[PDB]
Protein backbone atom coordinates (compact mmCIF):
# COMPACT_ATOMS: atom_id res chain seq x y z
CA UNK A 1 0.00 0.00 0.00
CA UNK A 2 1.99 3.07 1.25
CA UNK A 3 5.65 3.94 0.55
CA UNK A 4 7.66 5.05 3.61
CA UNK A 5 10.26 7.76 3.47
CA UNK A 6 13.64 5.92 3.51
CA UNK A 7 16.79 7.04 5.30
CA UNK A 8 17.88 10.38 3.88
CA UNK A 9 21.22 12.15 4.41
CA UNK A 10 21.37 15.08 5.07
CA UNK A 11 18.01 15.55 6.75
CA UNK A 12 15.89 17.84 4.56
CA UNK A 13 14.71 20.94 6.42
CA UNK A 14 11.06 20.63 5.38
CA UNK A 15 9.44 17.37 4.39
CA UNK A 16 5.80 16.43 4.36
CA UNK A 17 4.19 13.23 3.20
CA UNK A 18 1.34 14.30 0.92
CA UNK A 19 0.20 10.88 -0.35
CA UNK A 20 0.54 7.09 -0.32
CA UNK A 21 3.52 7.10 -2.72
CA UNK A 22 3.69 5.52 -6.16
CA UNK A 23 5.76 3.19 -8.34
CA UNK A 24 7.73 4.97 -11.09
CA UNK A 25 7.00 3.42 -14.50
CA UNK A 26 9.50 1.43 -16.70
CA UNK A 27 10.13 4.57 -18.68
CA UNK A 28 9.48 8.21 -17.78
CA UNK A 29 8.84 11.59 -19.42
CA UNK A 30 11.76 13.87 -18.76
CA UNK A 31 11.07 17.59 -19.11
CA UNK A 32 13.39 20.55 -18.61
CA UNK A 33 16.65 18.64 -19.24
CA UNK A 34 17.74 21.02 -22.03
CA UNK A 35 17.87 24.10 -19.73
CA UNK A 36 18.44 22.36 -16.37
CA UNK A 37 21.90 22.05 -14.76
CA UNK A 38 24.16 19.80 -16.88
CA UNK A 39 25.53 18.03 -13.75
CA UNK A 40 22.11 17.46 -12.14
CA UNK A 41 20.85 15.89 -15.39
CA UNK A 42 23.91 13.64 -15.76
CA UNK A 43 23.52 12.57 -12.10
CA UNK A 44 19.88 11.86 -12.87
CA UNK A 45 20.71 10.02 -16.11
CA UNK A 46 23.18 7.69 -14.34
CA UNK A 47 20.65 6.84 -11.65
CA UNK A 48 17.96 6.12 -14.21
CA UNK A 49 20.27 3.90 -16.23
CA UNK A 50 21.49 2.08 -13.10
CA UNK A 51 17.88 1.36 -12.21
CA UNK A 52 16.60 0.29 -15.69
CA UNK A 53 14.34 3.29 -16.16
CA UNK A 54 14.27 4.47 -19.77
CA UNK A 55 13.55 8.03 -20.93
CA UNK A 56 10.80 8.23 -23.53
CA UNK A 57 11.57 9.84 -26.90
CA UNK A 58 8.04 11.17 -27.10
CA UNK A 59 5.81 12.13 -24.28
CA UNK A 60 3.64 9.26 -23.22
CA UNK A 61 0.87 10.44 -20.88
CA UNK A 62 0.69 7.00 -19.14
CA UNK A 63 4.20 7.32 -17.70
CA UNK A 64 5.75 9.02 -14.68
CA UNK A 65 6.89 12.53 -15.56
CA UNK A 66 9.94 14.14 -14.04
CA UNK A 67 10.36 17.91 -14.45
CA UNK A 68 13.68 19.53 -13.54
CA UNK A 69 15.19 23.03 -13.67
CA UNK A 70 16.35 26.11 -11.80
CA UNK A 71 14.24 29.07 -10.71
CA UNK A 72 16.03 31.14 -13.36
CA UNK A 73 14.86 28.85 -16.14
CA UNK A 74 11.65 29.87 -17.92
CA UNK A 75 9.80 26.57 -17.70
CA UNK A 76 6.09 27.00 -16.76
CA UNK A 77 5.41 23.15 -16.73
CA UNK A 78 7.68 22.98 -13.64
CA UNK A 79 5.92 25.76 -11.72
CA UNK A 80 2.59 23.90 -12.42
CA UNK A 81 4.10 20.67 -10.94
CA UNK A 82 5.36 22.24 -7.69
CA UNK A 83 1.77 23.08 -6.71
CA UNK A 84 2.58 26.51 -5.25
CA UNK A 85 5.78 25.30 -3.60
CA UNK A 86 8.92 27.15 -4.83
CA UNK A 87 12.69 27.38 -4.50
CA UNK A 88 12.60 31.10 -5.36
CA UNK A 89 12.83 32.32 -1.74
CA UNK A 90 15.43 29.75 -0.60
CA UNK A 91 19.09 30.53 0.05
CA UNK A 92 21.70 29.45 -2.55
CA UNK A 93 22.05 25.66 -2.99
CA UNK A 94 18.46 25.18 -1.80
CA UNK A 95 15.79 23.38 -3.82
CA UNK A 96 12.14 22.29 -3.86
CA UNK A 97 11.02 18.75 -4.61
CA UNK A 98 7.50 17.50 -5.05
CA UNK A 99 6.27 14.02 -5.96
CA UNK A 100 2.45 13.68 -6.26
CA UNK A 101 0.08 12.03 -8.69
CA UNK A 102 2.75 10.53 -10.93
CA UNK A 103 4.86 13.71 -11.31
CA UNK A 104 8.26 14.45 -9.78
CA UNK A 105 9.30 18.09 -9.95
CA UNK A 106 12.68 19.37 -8.88
CA UNK A 107 13.49 23.07 -8.77
CA UNK A 108 16.88 24.26 -7.67
CA UNK A 109 17.45 27.74 -6.33
CA UNK A 110 20.49 27.52 -8.60
CA UNK A 111 22.36 24.70 -10.35
CA UNK A 112 24.03 23.44 -7.17
CA UNK A 113 20.45 23.31 -5.80
CA UNK A 114 19.15 21.28 -8.73
CA UNK A 115 21.99 18.78 -8.35
CA UNK A 116 21.12 18.43 -4.65
CA UNK A 117 17.43 17.96 -5.52
CA UNK A 118 18.55 15.05 -7.70
CA UNK A 119 20.57 13.62 -4.77
CA UNK A 120 17.49 13.61 -2.51
CA UNK A 121 15.45 12.13 -5.34
CA UNK A 122 18.00 9.28 -5.60
CA UNK A 123 17.74 8.53 -1.89
CA UNK A 124 13.90 8.58 -1.91
CA UNK A 125 13.59 5.91 -4.61
CA UNK A 126 13.63 2.19 -3.66
CA UNK A 127 12.81 -0.54 -6.23
CA UNK A 128 10.95 2.09 -8.29
CA UNK A 129 8.74 3.21 -5.39
CA UNK A 130 8.83 6.85 -4.30
CA UNK A 131 6.89 8.45 -1.50
CA UNK A 132 4.70 11.44 -2.30
CA UNK A 133 6.31 14.37 -0.48
CA UNK A 134 6.67 18.15 -0.61
CA UNK A 135 10.21 19.23 0.20
CA UNK A 136 11.90 22.57 0.43
CA UNK A 137 15.50 22.24 1.57
CA UNK A 138 18.72 24.25 2.09
CA UNK A 139 22.02 24.14 4.08
CA UNK A 140 22.73 25.82 7.39
CA UNK A 141 26.45 26.23 6.61
CA UNK A 142 27.36 27.40 3.13
CA UNK A 143 30.73 25.57 2.86
CA UNK A 144 30.66 21.95 4.05
CA UNK A 145 33.26 19.27 3.54
CA UNK A 146 36.71 17.85 3.90
CA UNK A 147 40.28 19.01 4.26
CA UNK A 148 42.75 16.23 3.39
CA UNK A 149 45.34 17.83 5.61
CA UNK A 150 46.64 14.98 7.76
CA UNK A 151 50.15 13.62 8.25
CA UNK A 152 50.90 10.15 6.89
CA UNK A 153 50.24 8.44 3.54
CA UNK A 154 48.05 10.75 1.43
CA UNK A 155 44.90 9.28 -0.15
CA UNK A 156 45.42 7.67 -3.54
CA UNK A 157 43.98 8.91 -6.82
CA UNK A 158 41.29 6.19 -6.68
CA UNK A 159 40.45 7.13 -3.06
CA UNK A 160 39.93 10.80 -3.95
CA UNK A 161 37.71 10.18 -6.97
CA UNK A 162 35.49 7.88 -4.91
CA UNK A 163 35.39 10.40 -2.05
CA UNK A 164 34.25 13.14 -4.41
CA UNK A 165 31.33 11.00 -5.59
CA UNK A 166 30.52 10.42 -1.95
CA UNK A 167 30.57 14.16 -1.13
CA UNK A 168 28.29 14.95 -4.05
CA UNK A 169 25.76 12.32 -2.92
CA UNK A 170 25.72 13.78 0.63
CA UNK A 171 25.61 17.48 -0.39
CA UNK A 172 29.15 18.25 0.81
CA UNK A 173 30.50 20.97 -1.48
CA UNK A 174 34.12 21.52 -0.41
CA UNK A 175 37.26 19.42 -0.72
CA UNK A 176 40.56 20.98 0.27
CA UNK A 177 43.66 19.39 -1.12
CA UNK A 178 46.42 19.85 1.48
CA UNK A 179 48.17 16.59 2.44
CA UNK A 180 51.10 17.25 4.78
CA UNK A 181 53.26 14.62 3.14
CA UNK A 182 52.65 15.58 -0.47
CA UNK A 183 56.10 17.05 -1.23
CA UNK A 184 54.80 19.64 -3.75
CA UNK A 185 52.25 20.84 -1.23
CA UNK A 186 54.70 21.72 1.56
CA UNK A 187 58.29 20.32 1.76
CA UNK A 188 58.95 21.48 -1.83
CA UNK A 189 56.05 23.89 -2.42
CA UNK A 190 58.03 25.92 -5.05
CA UNK A 191 58.34 22.97 -7.42
CA UNK A 192 55.81 22.29 -10.19
CA UNK A 193 53.87 19.04 -10.26
CA UNK A 194 55.21 16.72 -13.01
CA UNK A 195 53.10 16.12 -16.17
CA UNK A 196 51.52 12.97 -14.83
CA UNK A 197 50.52 14.45 -11.47
CA UNK A 198 49.02 17.32 -13.43
CA UNK A 199 46.95 14.81 -15.41
CA UNK A 200 45.74 13.27 -12.14
CA UNK A 201 44.79 16.76 -10.87
CA UNK A 202 42.82 17.43 -14.04
CA UNK A 203 40.76 14.28 -13.39
CA UNK A 204 40.14 15.41 -9.82
CA UNK A 205 39.08 18.90 -10.90
CA UNK A 206 36.72 17.44 -13.48
CA UNK A 207 35.15 15.01 -11.03
CA UNK A 208 34.75 17.80 -8.50
CA UNK A 209 32.89 19.97 -11.00
CA UNK A 210 30.82 16.92 -11.94
CA UNK A 211 29.78 16.52 -8.31
CA UNK A 212 29.33 20.22 -7.43
CA UNK A 213 32.33 20.07 -5.14
CA UNK A 214 34.62 23.09 -4.83
CA UNK A 215 38.10 21.63 -5.17
CA UNK A 216 40.34 23.84 -3.05
CA UNK A 217 44.00 23.74 -3.90
CA UNK A 218 46.03 24.34 -0.76
CA UNK A 219 49.66 25.25 -0.41
CA UNK A 220 51.82 25.46 2.74
CA UNK A 221 54.98 27.51 2.13
CA UNK A 222 55.60 28.52 5.81
CA UNK A 223 58.63 26.28 6.28
CA UNK A 224 61.10 28.33 4.19
CA UNK A 225 59.35 31.22 2.41
CA UNK A 226 61.19 34.55 2.22
CA UNK A 227 59.14 37.74 2.74
CA UNK A 228 61.58 40.63 2.02
CA UNK A 229 63.30 42.14 -1.02
CA UNK A 230 63.98 40.24 -4.24
CA UNK A 231 63.69 36.87 -2.45
CA UNK A 232 60.19 37.88 -1.30
CA UNK A 233 59.17 38.76 -4.82
CA UNK A 234 60.60 35.56 -6.18
CA UNK A 235 58.90 33.43 -3.51
CA UNK A 236 55.61 35.22 -3.88
CA UNK A 237 55.84 34.69 -7.66
CA UNK A 238 56.27 30.98 -6.87
CA UNK A 239 52.87 30.97 -5.18
CA UNK A 240 51.35 32.76 -8.18
CA UNK A 241 52.91 30.35 -10.68
CA UNK A 242 51.73 27.33 -8.75
CA UNK A 243 48.16 28.66 -8.23
CA UNK A 244 48.05 29.75 -11.89
CA UNK A 245 48.77 26.29 -13.22
CA UNK A 246 45.87 24.95 -11.16
CA UNK A 247 43.70 27.84 -12.24
CA UNK A 248 44.57 26.81 -15.78
CA UNK A 249 43.19 23.33 -15.22
CA UNK A 250 39.92 24.65 -13.74
CA UNK A 251 40.52 25.28 -10.01
CA UNK A 252 38.57 28.21 -8.57
CA UNK A 253 39.32 27.93 -4.82
CA UNK A 254 42.69 28.34 -3.11
CA UNK A 255 44.11 28.03 0.39
CA UNK A 256 47.40 29.18 1.90
CA UNK A 257 48.31 27.45 5.14
CA UNK A 258 50.60 28.58 7.92
CA UNK A 259 50.05 25.77 10.54
CA UNK A 260 52.89 23.79 12.26
CA UNK A 261 55.80 26.07 11.35
CA UNK A 262 58.55 27.79 13.39
CA UNK A 263 58.24 31.24 11.78
CA UNK A 264 55.68 33.36 13.61
CA UNK A 265 55.83 36.54 11.48
CA UNK A 266 52.09 37.36 11.70
CA UNK A 267 52.14 40.56 9.65
CA UNK A 268 54.26 38.99 6.87
CA UNK A 269 51.95 35.94 6.76
CA UNK A 270 48.96 38.25 6.47
CA UNK A 271 50.71 40.39 3.89
CA UNK A 272 51.35 37.35 1.63
CA UNK A 273 47.64 36.51 1.94
CA UNK A 274 46.43 40.06 1.11
CA UNK A 275 48.79 40.42 -1.84
CA UNK A 276 47.58 37.08 -3.25
CA UNK A 277 43.95 38.04 -2.58
CA UNK A 278 44.48 41.29 -4.64
CA UNK A 279 46.82 40.07 -7.37
CA UNK A 280 45.18 36.68 -7.88
CA UNK A 281 41.75 36.07 -6.33
CA UNK A 282 40.13 39.41 -7.10
CA UNK A 283 41.98 39.93 -10.42
CA UNK A 284 40.66 36.62 -11.76
CA UNK A 285 37.11 37.62 -10.77
CA UNK A 286 35.68 34.07 -10.77
CA UNK A 287 37.75 32.81 -7.83
CA UNK A 288 36.19 32.08 -4.40
CA UNK A 289 37.36 33.73 -1.16
CA UNK A 290 40.87 32.72 -0.09
CA UNK A 291 41.22 30.27 2.75
CA UNK A 292 43.95 30.26 5.34
CA UNK A 293 44.97 28.82 8.67
CA UNK A 294 47.17 30.95 11.00
CA UNK A 295 50.22 29.57 12.85
CA UNK A 296 48.11 29.87 16.01
CA UNK A 297 44.95 28.00 15.14
CA UNK A 298 43.41 26.64 18.30
CA UNK A 299 41.95 28.82 21.06
CA UNK A 300 44.52 27.72 23.68
CA UNK A 301 47.27 28.84 21.31
CA UNK A 302 45.42 31.95 20.17
CA UNK A 303 44.06 33.42 23.36
CA UNK A 304 45.52 34.17 26.79
CA UNK A 305 43.21 35.41 29.57
CA UNK A 306 40.28 36.30 27.19
CA UNK A 307 42.76 38.37 25.15
CA UNK A 308 44.57 37.35 21.91
CA UNK A 309 48.27 36.50 21.93
CA UNK A 310 50.67 38.73 19.99
CA UNK A 311 50.57 36.64 16.81
CA UNK A 312 46.80 36.34 16.66
CA UNK A 313 46.16 40.05 17.41
CA UNK A 314 48.52 41.10 14.61
CA UNK A 315 47.25 38.45 12.16
CA UNK A 316 43.60 39.43 12.77
CA UNK A 317 44.44 43.17 12.52
CA UNK A 318 46.03 42.70 9.07
CA UNK A 319 44.31 39.82 7.30
CA UNK A 320 41.75 41.20 4.82
CA UNK A 321 38.09 40.70 5.93
CA UNK A 322 37.21 38.78 2.77
CA UNK A 323 39.66 35.90 3.59
CA UNK A 324 38.29 32.75 5.23
CA UNK A 325 40.19 31.92 8.45
CA UNK A 326 40.15 28.46 9.98
CA UNK A 327 40.57 27.38 13.59
CA UNK A 328 40.23 23.94 15.19
CA UNK A 329 38.24 24.98 18.30
CA UNK A 330 39.49 25.11 21.95
CA UNK A 331 42.37 22.72 21.13
CA UNK A 332 43.96 21.01 18.15
CA UNK A 333 41.84 17.88 18.93
CA UNK A 334 39.18 18.61 21.59
CA UNK A 335 35.83 17.34 23.02
CA UNK A 336 33.88 20.39 22.04
CA UNK A 337 33.39 23.66 20.33
CA UNK A 338 31.02 25.43 22.71
CA UNK A 339 29.07 28.34 21.23
CA UNK A 340 31.14 30.70 23.45
CA UNK A 341 34.52 29.62 21.96
CA UNK A 342 33.17 30.47 18.49
CA UNK A 343 31.88 33.80 19.79
CA UNK A 344 35.30 34.52 21.26
CA UNK A 345 37.36 33.73 18.11
CA UNK A 346 34.87 35.25 15.72
CA UNK A 347 35.13 38.33 18.00
CA UNK A 348 38.88 38.64 17.55
CA UNK A 349 38.65 38.00 13.82
CA UNK A 350 35.53 40.07 13.37
CA UNK A 351 34.08 37.73 10.69
CA UNK A 352 32.36 34.36 10.51
CA UNK A 353 34.99 31.71 11.09
CA UNK A 354 35.83 28.44 9.33
CA UNK A 355 36.29 25.26 11.34
CA UNK A 356 39.05 22.78 10.70
CA UNK A 357 37.64 19.89 12.75
CA UNK A 358 40.31 17.30 13.61
CA UNK A 359 38.09 14.26 13.71
CA UNK A 360 38.17 11.56 12.47
CA UNK A 361 41.87 12.22 11.70
CA UNK A 362 44.08 9.70 13.54
CA UNK A 363 47.61 10.55 12.52
CA UNK A 364 48.61 11.17 16.18
CA UNK A 365 47.30 7.77 17.34
CA UNK A 366 47.30 5.47 14.33
CA UNK A 367 46.29 2.25 16.08
CA UNK A 368 42.73 3.31 16.62
CA UNK A 369 39.91 3.97 14.13
CA UNK A 370 37.76 7.03 14.74
CA UNK A 371 34.36 5.74 13.66
CA UNK A 372 31.96 7.99 15.60
CA UNK A 373 29.59 10.84 14.68
CA UNK A 374 30.29 14.56 14.83
CA UNK A 375 30.22 15.11 18.57
CA UNK A 376 30.66 18.13 20.83
CA UNK A 377 29.98 20.78 18.20
CA UNK A 378 27.35 23.25 19.34
CA UNK A 379 24.10 23.27 17.38
CA UNK A 380 24.08 27.06 17.24
CA UNK A 381 27.58 27.18 15.77
CA UNK A 382 26.22 28.54 12.45
CA UNK A 383 25.93 31.96 14.16
CA UNK A 384 29.71 32.44 14.07
CA UNK A 385 30.79 29.76 11.59
CA UNK A 386 29.94 29.70 7.91
CA UNK A 387 32.51 27.20 6.66
CA UNK A 388 32.91 23.68 8.04
CA UNK A 389 35.46 20.98 7.17
CA UNK A 390 36.56 17.74 8.81
CA UNK A 391 40.07 16.27 8.66
CA UNK A 392 39.63 12.55 7.90
CA UNK A 393 41.79 9.48 8.45
CA UNK A 394 44.47 8.28 6.12
CA UNK A 395 41.85 5.45 5.66
CA UNK A 396 39.41 6.94 3.14
CA UNK A 397 36.78 4.22 3.27
CA UNK A 398 36.10 4.15 7.00
CA UNK A 399 36.26 7.95 7.23
CA UNK A 400 32.94 7.72 5.38
CA UNK A 401 31.08 6.96 8.65
CA UNK A 402 32.14 10.13 10.39
CA UNK A 403 31.92 12.26 7.22
CA UNK A 404 28.33 11.07 6.62
CA UNK A 405 27.43 12.58 9.98
CA UNK A 406 29.39 15.76 9.06
CA UNK A 407 27.09 16.14 6.07
CA UNK A 408 24.02 15.95 8.34
CA UNK A 409 25.39 18.36 10.94
CA UNK A 410 26.42 21.10 8.54
CA UNK A 411 23.40 20.86 6.25
CA UNK A 412 20.66 20.83 8.91
CA UNK A 413 22.51 21.90 12.05
CA UNK A 414 19.74 22.40 14.61
CA UNK A 415 17.97 19.15 13.87
CA UNK A 416 21.23 17.18 14.31
CA UNK A 417 21.05 14.19 16.68
CA UNK A 418 24.53 12.57 16.82
CA UNK A 419 23.27 9.15 17.86
CA UNK A 420 20.52 9.05 15.17
CA UNK A 421 23.01 10.40 12.59
CA UNK A 422 25.59 7.78 13.58
CA UNK A 423 23.04 4.98 13.20
CA UNK A 424 21.91 6.33 9.90
CA UNK A 425 25.48 6.63 8.65
CA UNK A 426 26.10 2.96 9.35
CA UNK A 427 22.69 1.78 8.05
CA UNK A 428 23.13 3.64 4.75
CA UNK A 429 26.75 2.59 4.29
CA UNK A 430 26.76 -1.06 5.40
CA UNK A 431 23.42 -2.49 4.25
CA UNK A 432 23.10 -6.14 5.31
CA UNK A 433 26.11 -5.72 7.67
CA UNK A 434 24.88 -2.55 9.41
CA UNK A 435 23.79 -4.15 12.71
CA UNK A 436 27.17 -5.90 13.11
CA UNK A 437 29.19 -2.92 11.99
CA UNK A 438 27.37 -0.95 14.71
CA UNK A 439 28.42 -3.48 17.35
CA UNK A 440 32.10 -3.10 16.32
CA UNK A 441 32.16 0.62 15.47
CA UNK A 442 30.38 1.39 18.75
CA UNK A 443 33.66 0.46 20.52
CA UNK A 444 35.76 2.68 18.37
CA UNK A 445 34.40 6.22 18.68
CA UNK A 446 36.64 7.81 21.29
CA UNK A 447 40.06 9.28 20.51
CA UNK A 448 42.45 9.79 23.41
CA UNK A 449 46.27 9.87 23.30
CA UNK A 450 46.37 10.65 27.07
CA UNK A 451 47.94 14.08 26.60
CA UNK A 452 46.85 16.84 24.20
CA UNK A 453 44.48 14.96 21.81
CA UNK A 454 41.00 14.03 23.06
CA UNK A 455 37.80 13.98 21.00
CA UNK A 456 34.77 11.90 20.17
CA UNK A 457 31.73 10.22 21.65
CA UNK A 458 32.69 7.75 24.39
CA UNK A 459 33.21 4.07 23.54
CA UNK A 460 30.11 1.86 24.04
CA UNK A 461 28.67 4.01 26.89
CA UNK A 462 25.74 1.68 27.64
CA UNK A 463 28.11 -1.24 28.16
CA UNK A 464 30.34 0.80 30.50
CA UNK A 465 27.23 1.61 32.53
CA UNK A 466 26.46 -2.10 32.93
CA UNK A 467 30.09 -2.83 33.79
CA UNK A 468 30.04 -0.03 36.40
CA UNK A 469 26.71 -1.33 37.78
CA UNK A 470 28.19 -4.85 38.13
CA UNK A 471 31.12 -3.58 40.24
CA UNK A 472 28.63 -1.67 42.49
CA UNK A 473 26.46 -4.79 42.92
CA UNK A 474 29.46 -6.98 43.86
CA UNK A 475 30.99 -4.60 46.43
CA UNK A 476 27.57 -4.03 48.05
CA UNK A 477 26.95 -7.82 47.75
CA UNK A 478 23.61 -7.74 45.79
CA UNK A 479 22.50 -10.61 43.49
CA UNK A 480 24.24 -9.92 40.19
CA UNK A 481 23.30 -13.05 38.19
CA UNK A 482 20.82 -11.18 35.94
CA UNK A 483 23.52 -8.63 35.00
CA UNK A 484 26.16 -11.38 34.69
CA UNK A 485 24.00 -13.29 32.13
CA UNK A 486 23.22 -10.07 30.25
CA UNK A 487 26.96 -9.37 30.07
CA UNK A 488 27.87 -12.85 28.76
CA UNK A 489 25.43 -12.07 25.93
CA UNK A 490 27.05 -8.71 25.05
CA UNK A 491 30.58 -10.17 24.98
CA UNK A 492 29.39 -13.14 22.93
CA UNK A 493 27.69 -10.68 20.58
CA UNK A 494 30.86 -8.58 20.10
CA UNK A 495 32.67 -11.76 19.11
CA UNK A 496 29.91 -12.95 16.73
CA UNK A 497 29.58 -9.52 15.01
CA UNK A 498 33.32 -9.17 14.58
CA UNK A 499 33.59 -12.71 13.15
CA UNK A 500 30.78 -11.92 10.72
CA UNK A 501 32.46 -8.63 9.68
CA UNK A 502 35.75 -10.49 9.07
CA UNK A 503 33.97 -13.00 6.86
CA UNK A 504 31.76 -10.57 4.93
CA UNK A 505 33.05 -7.01 4.76
CA UNK A 506 34.16 -6.18 1.20
CA UNK A 507 37.95 -5.82 0.85
CA UNK A 508 37.82 -1.98 0.73
CA UNK A 509 36.46 -1.79 4.30
CA UNK A 510 38.07 -5.00 5.60
CA UNK A 511 41.64 -3.89 4.78
CA UNK A 512 41.12 -0.79 6.90
CA UNK A 513 39.85 -2.40 10.07
CA UNK A 514 40.90 -6.10 10.13
CA UNK A 515 43.51 -5.59 12.86
CA UNK A 516 40.96 -3.84 15.09
CA UNK A 517 38.42 -6.62 14.42
CA UNK A 518 40.96 -9.11 15.85
CA UNK A 519 41.58 -6.78 18.79
CA UNK A 520 37.90 -6.59 19.74
CA UNK A 521 37.38 -10.33 19.36
CA UNK A 522 40.42 -10.78 21.66
CA UNK A 523 39.07 -8.31 24.25
CA UNK A 524 35.59 -9.86 24.12
CA UNK A 525 37.19 -13.21 24.98
CA UNK A 526 39.04 -11.58 27.88
CA UNK A 527 35.86 -9.91 29.14
CA UNK A 528 34.16 -13.32 29.08
CA UNK A 529 37.03 -14.88 31.08
CA UNK A 530 36.83 -11.83 33.31
CA UNK A 531 33.23 -12.77 34.15
CA UNK A 532 34.17 -16.44 34.60
CA UNK A 533 36.62 -15.02 37.22
CA UNK A 534 33.75 -13.11 38.94
CA UNK A 535 31.58 -16.21 39.01
CA UNK A 536 34.38 -18.50 40.35
CA UNK A 537 35.13 -16.01 43.15
CA UNK A 538 31.42 -15.98 43.97
CA UNK A 539 31.27 -19.82 43.94
CA UNK A 540 34.57 -20.18 45.91
CA UNK A 541 36.05 -22.38 43.08
CA UNK A 542 39.83 -21.58 43.13
CA UNK A 543 40.61 -24.10 40.33
CA UNK A 544 38.12 -22.36 37.96
CA UNK A 545 39.31 -18.89 39.06
CA UNK A 546 43.05 -19.42 38.49
CA UNK A 547 42.12 -20.91 35.14
CA UNK A 548 39.98 -17.98 33.99
CA UNK A 549 42.52 -15.53 35.40
CA UNK A 550 45.23 -16.99 33.19
CA UNK A 551 42.98 -16.79 30.09
CA UNK A 552 41.99 -13.22 30.90
CA UNK A 553 45.68 -12.23 31.32
CA UNK A 554 46.54 -13.92 28.05
CA UNK A 555 43.92 -11.87 26.12
CA UNK A 556 44.89 -8.66 27.86
CA UNK A 557 48.58 -9.37 27.08
CA UNK A 558 47.73 -9.85 23.40
CA UNK A 559 45.80 -6.59 23.30
CA UNK A 560 48.45 -4.50 25.11
CA UNK A 561 51.14 -5.43 22.58
CA UNK A 562 48.74 -5.21 19.55
CA UNK A 563 49.34 -2.24 17.23
CA UNK A 564 45.51 -2.21 16.99
CA UNK A 565 43.80 -0.12 19.64
CA UNK A 566 40.11 -0.35 20.48
CA UNK A 567 37.70 0.12 23.40
CA UNK A 568 40.47 1.19 25.84
CA UNK A 569 38.10 2.42 28.56
CA UNK A 570 35.44 -0.30 28.09
CA UNK A 571 36.29 -3.78 26.76
CA UNK A 572 40.02 -3.42 27.63
CA UNK A 573 39.66 -1.69 30.94
CA UNK A 574 37.09 -4.27 32.09
CA UNK A 575 39.78 -6.97 31.99
CA UNK A 576 42.14 -4.68 33.92
CA UNK A 577 39.45 -3.96 36.52
CA UNK A 578 38.76 -7.68 37.01
CA UNK A 579 42.49 -8.52 37.45
CA UNK B 1 56.96 15.11 14.30
CA UNK B 2 54.16 13.57 12.10
CA UNK B 3 51.27 15.23 14.04
CA UNK B 4 50.33 18.56 15.71
CA UNK B 5 52.30 18.80 18.98
C1 LIG C 1 47.56 19.48 13.42
O1 LIG C 1 46.53 18.61 13.86
C2 LIG C 1 46.14 17.47 13.09
C3 LIG C 1 46.20 16.20 13.94
O2 LIG C 1 47.51 15.68 14.06
C4 LIG C 1 46.90 17.39 11.76
O3 LIG C 1 46.32 16.41 10.95
C5 LIG C 1 46.84 18.74 11.07
O4 LIG C 1 47.53 18.68 9.85
C6 LIG C 1 47.49 19.83 11.92
N1 LIG C 1 46.90 21.13 11.63
C7 LIG C 1 45.69 21.54 12.01
C8 LIG C 1 45.31 22.92 11.57
O5 LIG C 1 44.90 20.87 12.68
Amino acid sequence: NQVLVPNLNPTPENLEVVGDGFKITSSINLVGEEEADENAVNALREFLTANNIEINSENDPNSTTLIIGEVDDDIPELDEALNGTTAENLKEEGYALVSNDGKIAIEGKDGDGTFYGVQTFKQLVKESNIPEVNITDYPTVSARGIVEGFYGTPWTHQDRLDQIKFYGENKLNTYIYAPKDDPYHREKWREPYPESEMQRMQELINASAENKVDFVFGISPGIDIRFDGDAGEEDFNHLITKAESLYDMGVRSFAIYWDNIQDKSAAKHAQVLNRFNEEFVKAKGDVKPLITVPTEYDTGAMVSNGQPRAYTRIFAETVDPSIEVMWTGPGVVTNEIPLSDAQLISGIYDRNMAVWWNYPVTDYFKGKLALGPMHGLDKGLNQYVDFFTVNPMEHAELSKISIHTAADYSWNMDNYDYDKAWNRAIDMLYGDLAEDMKVFANHSTRMDNKTWAKSGREDAPELRAKMDELWNKLSSKEDASALIEELYGEFARMEEACNNLKANLPEVALEECSRQLDELITLAQGDKASLDMIVAQLNEDTEAYESAKEIAQNKLNTALSSFAVISEKVAQSFIQEAL
Amino acid sequence: VPYSS
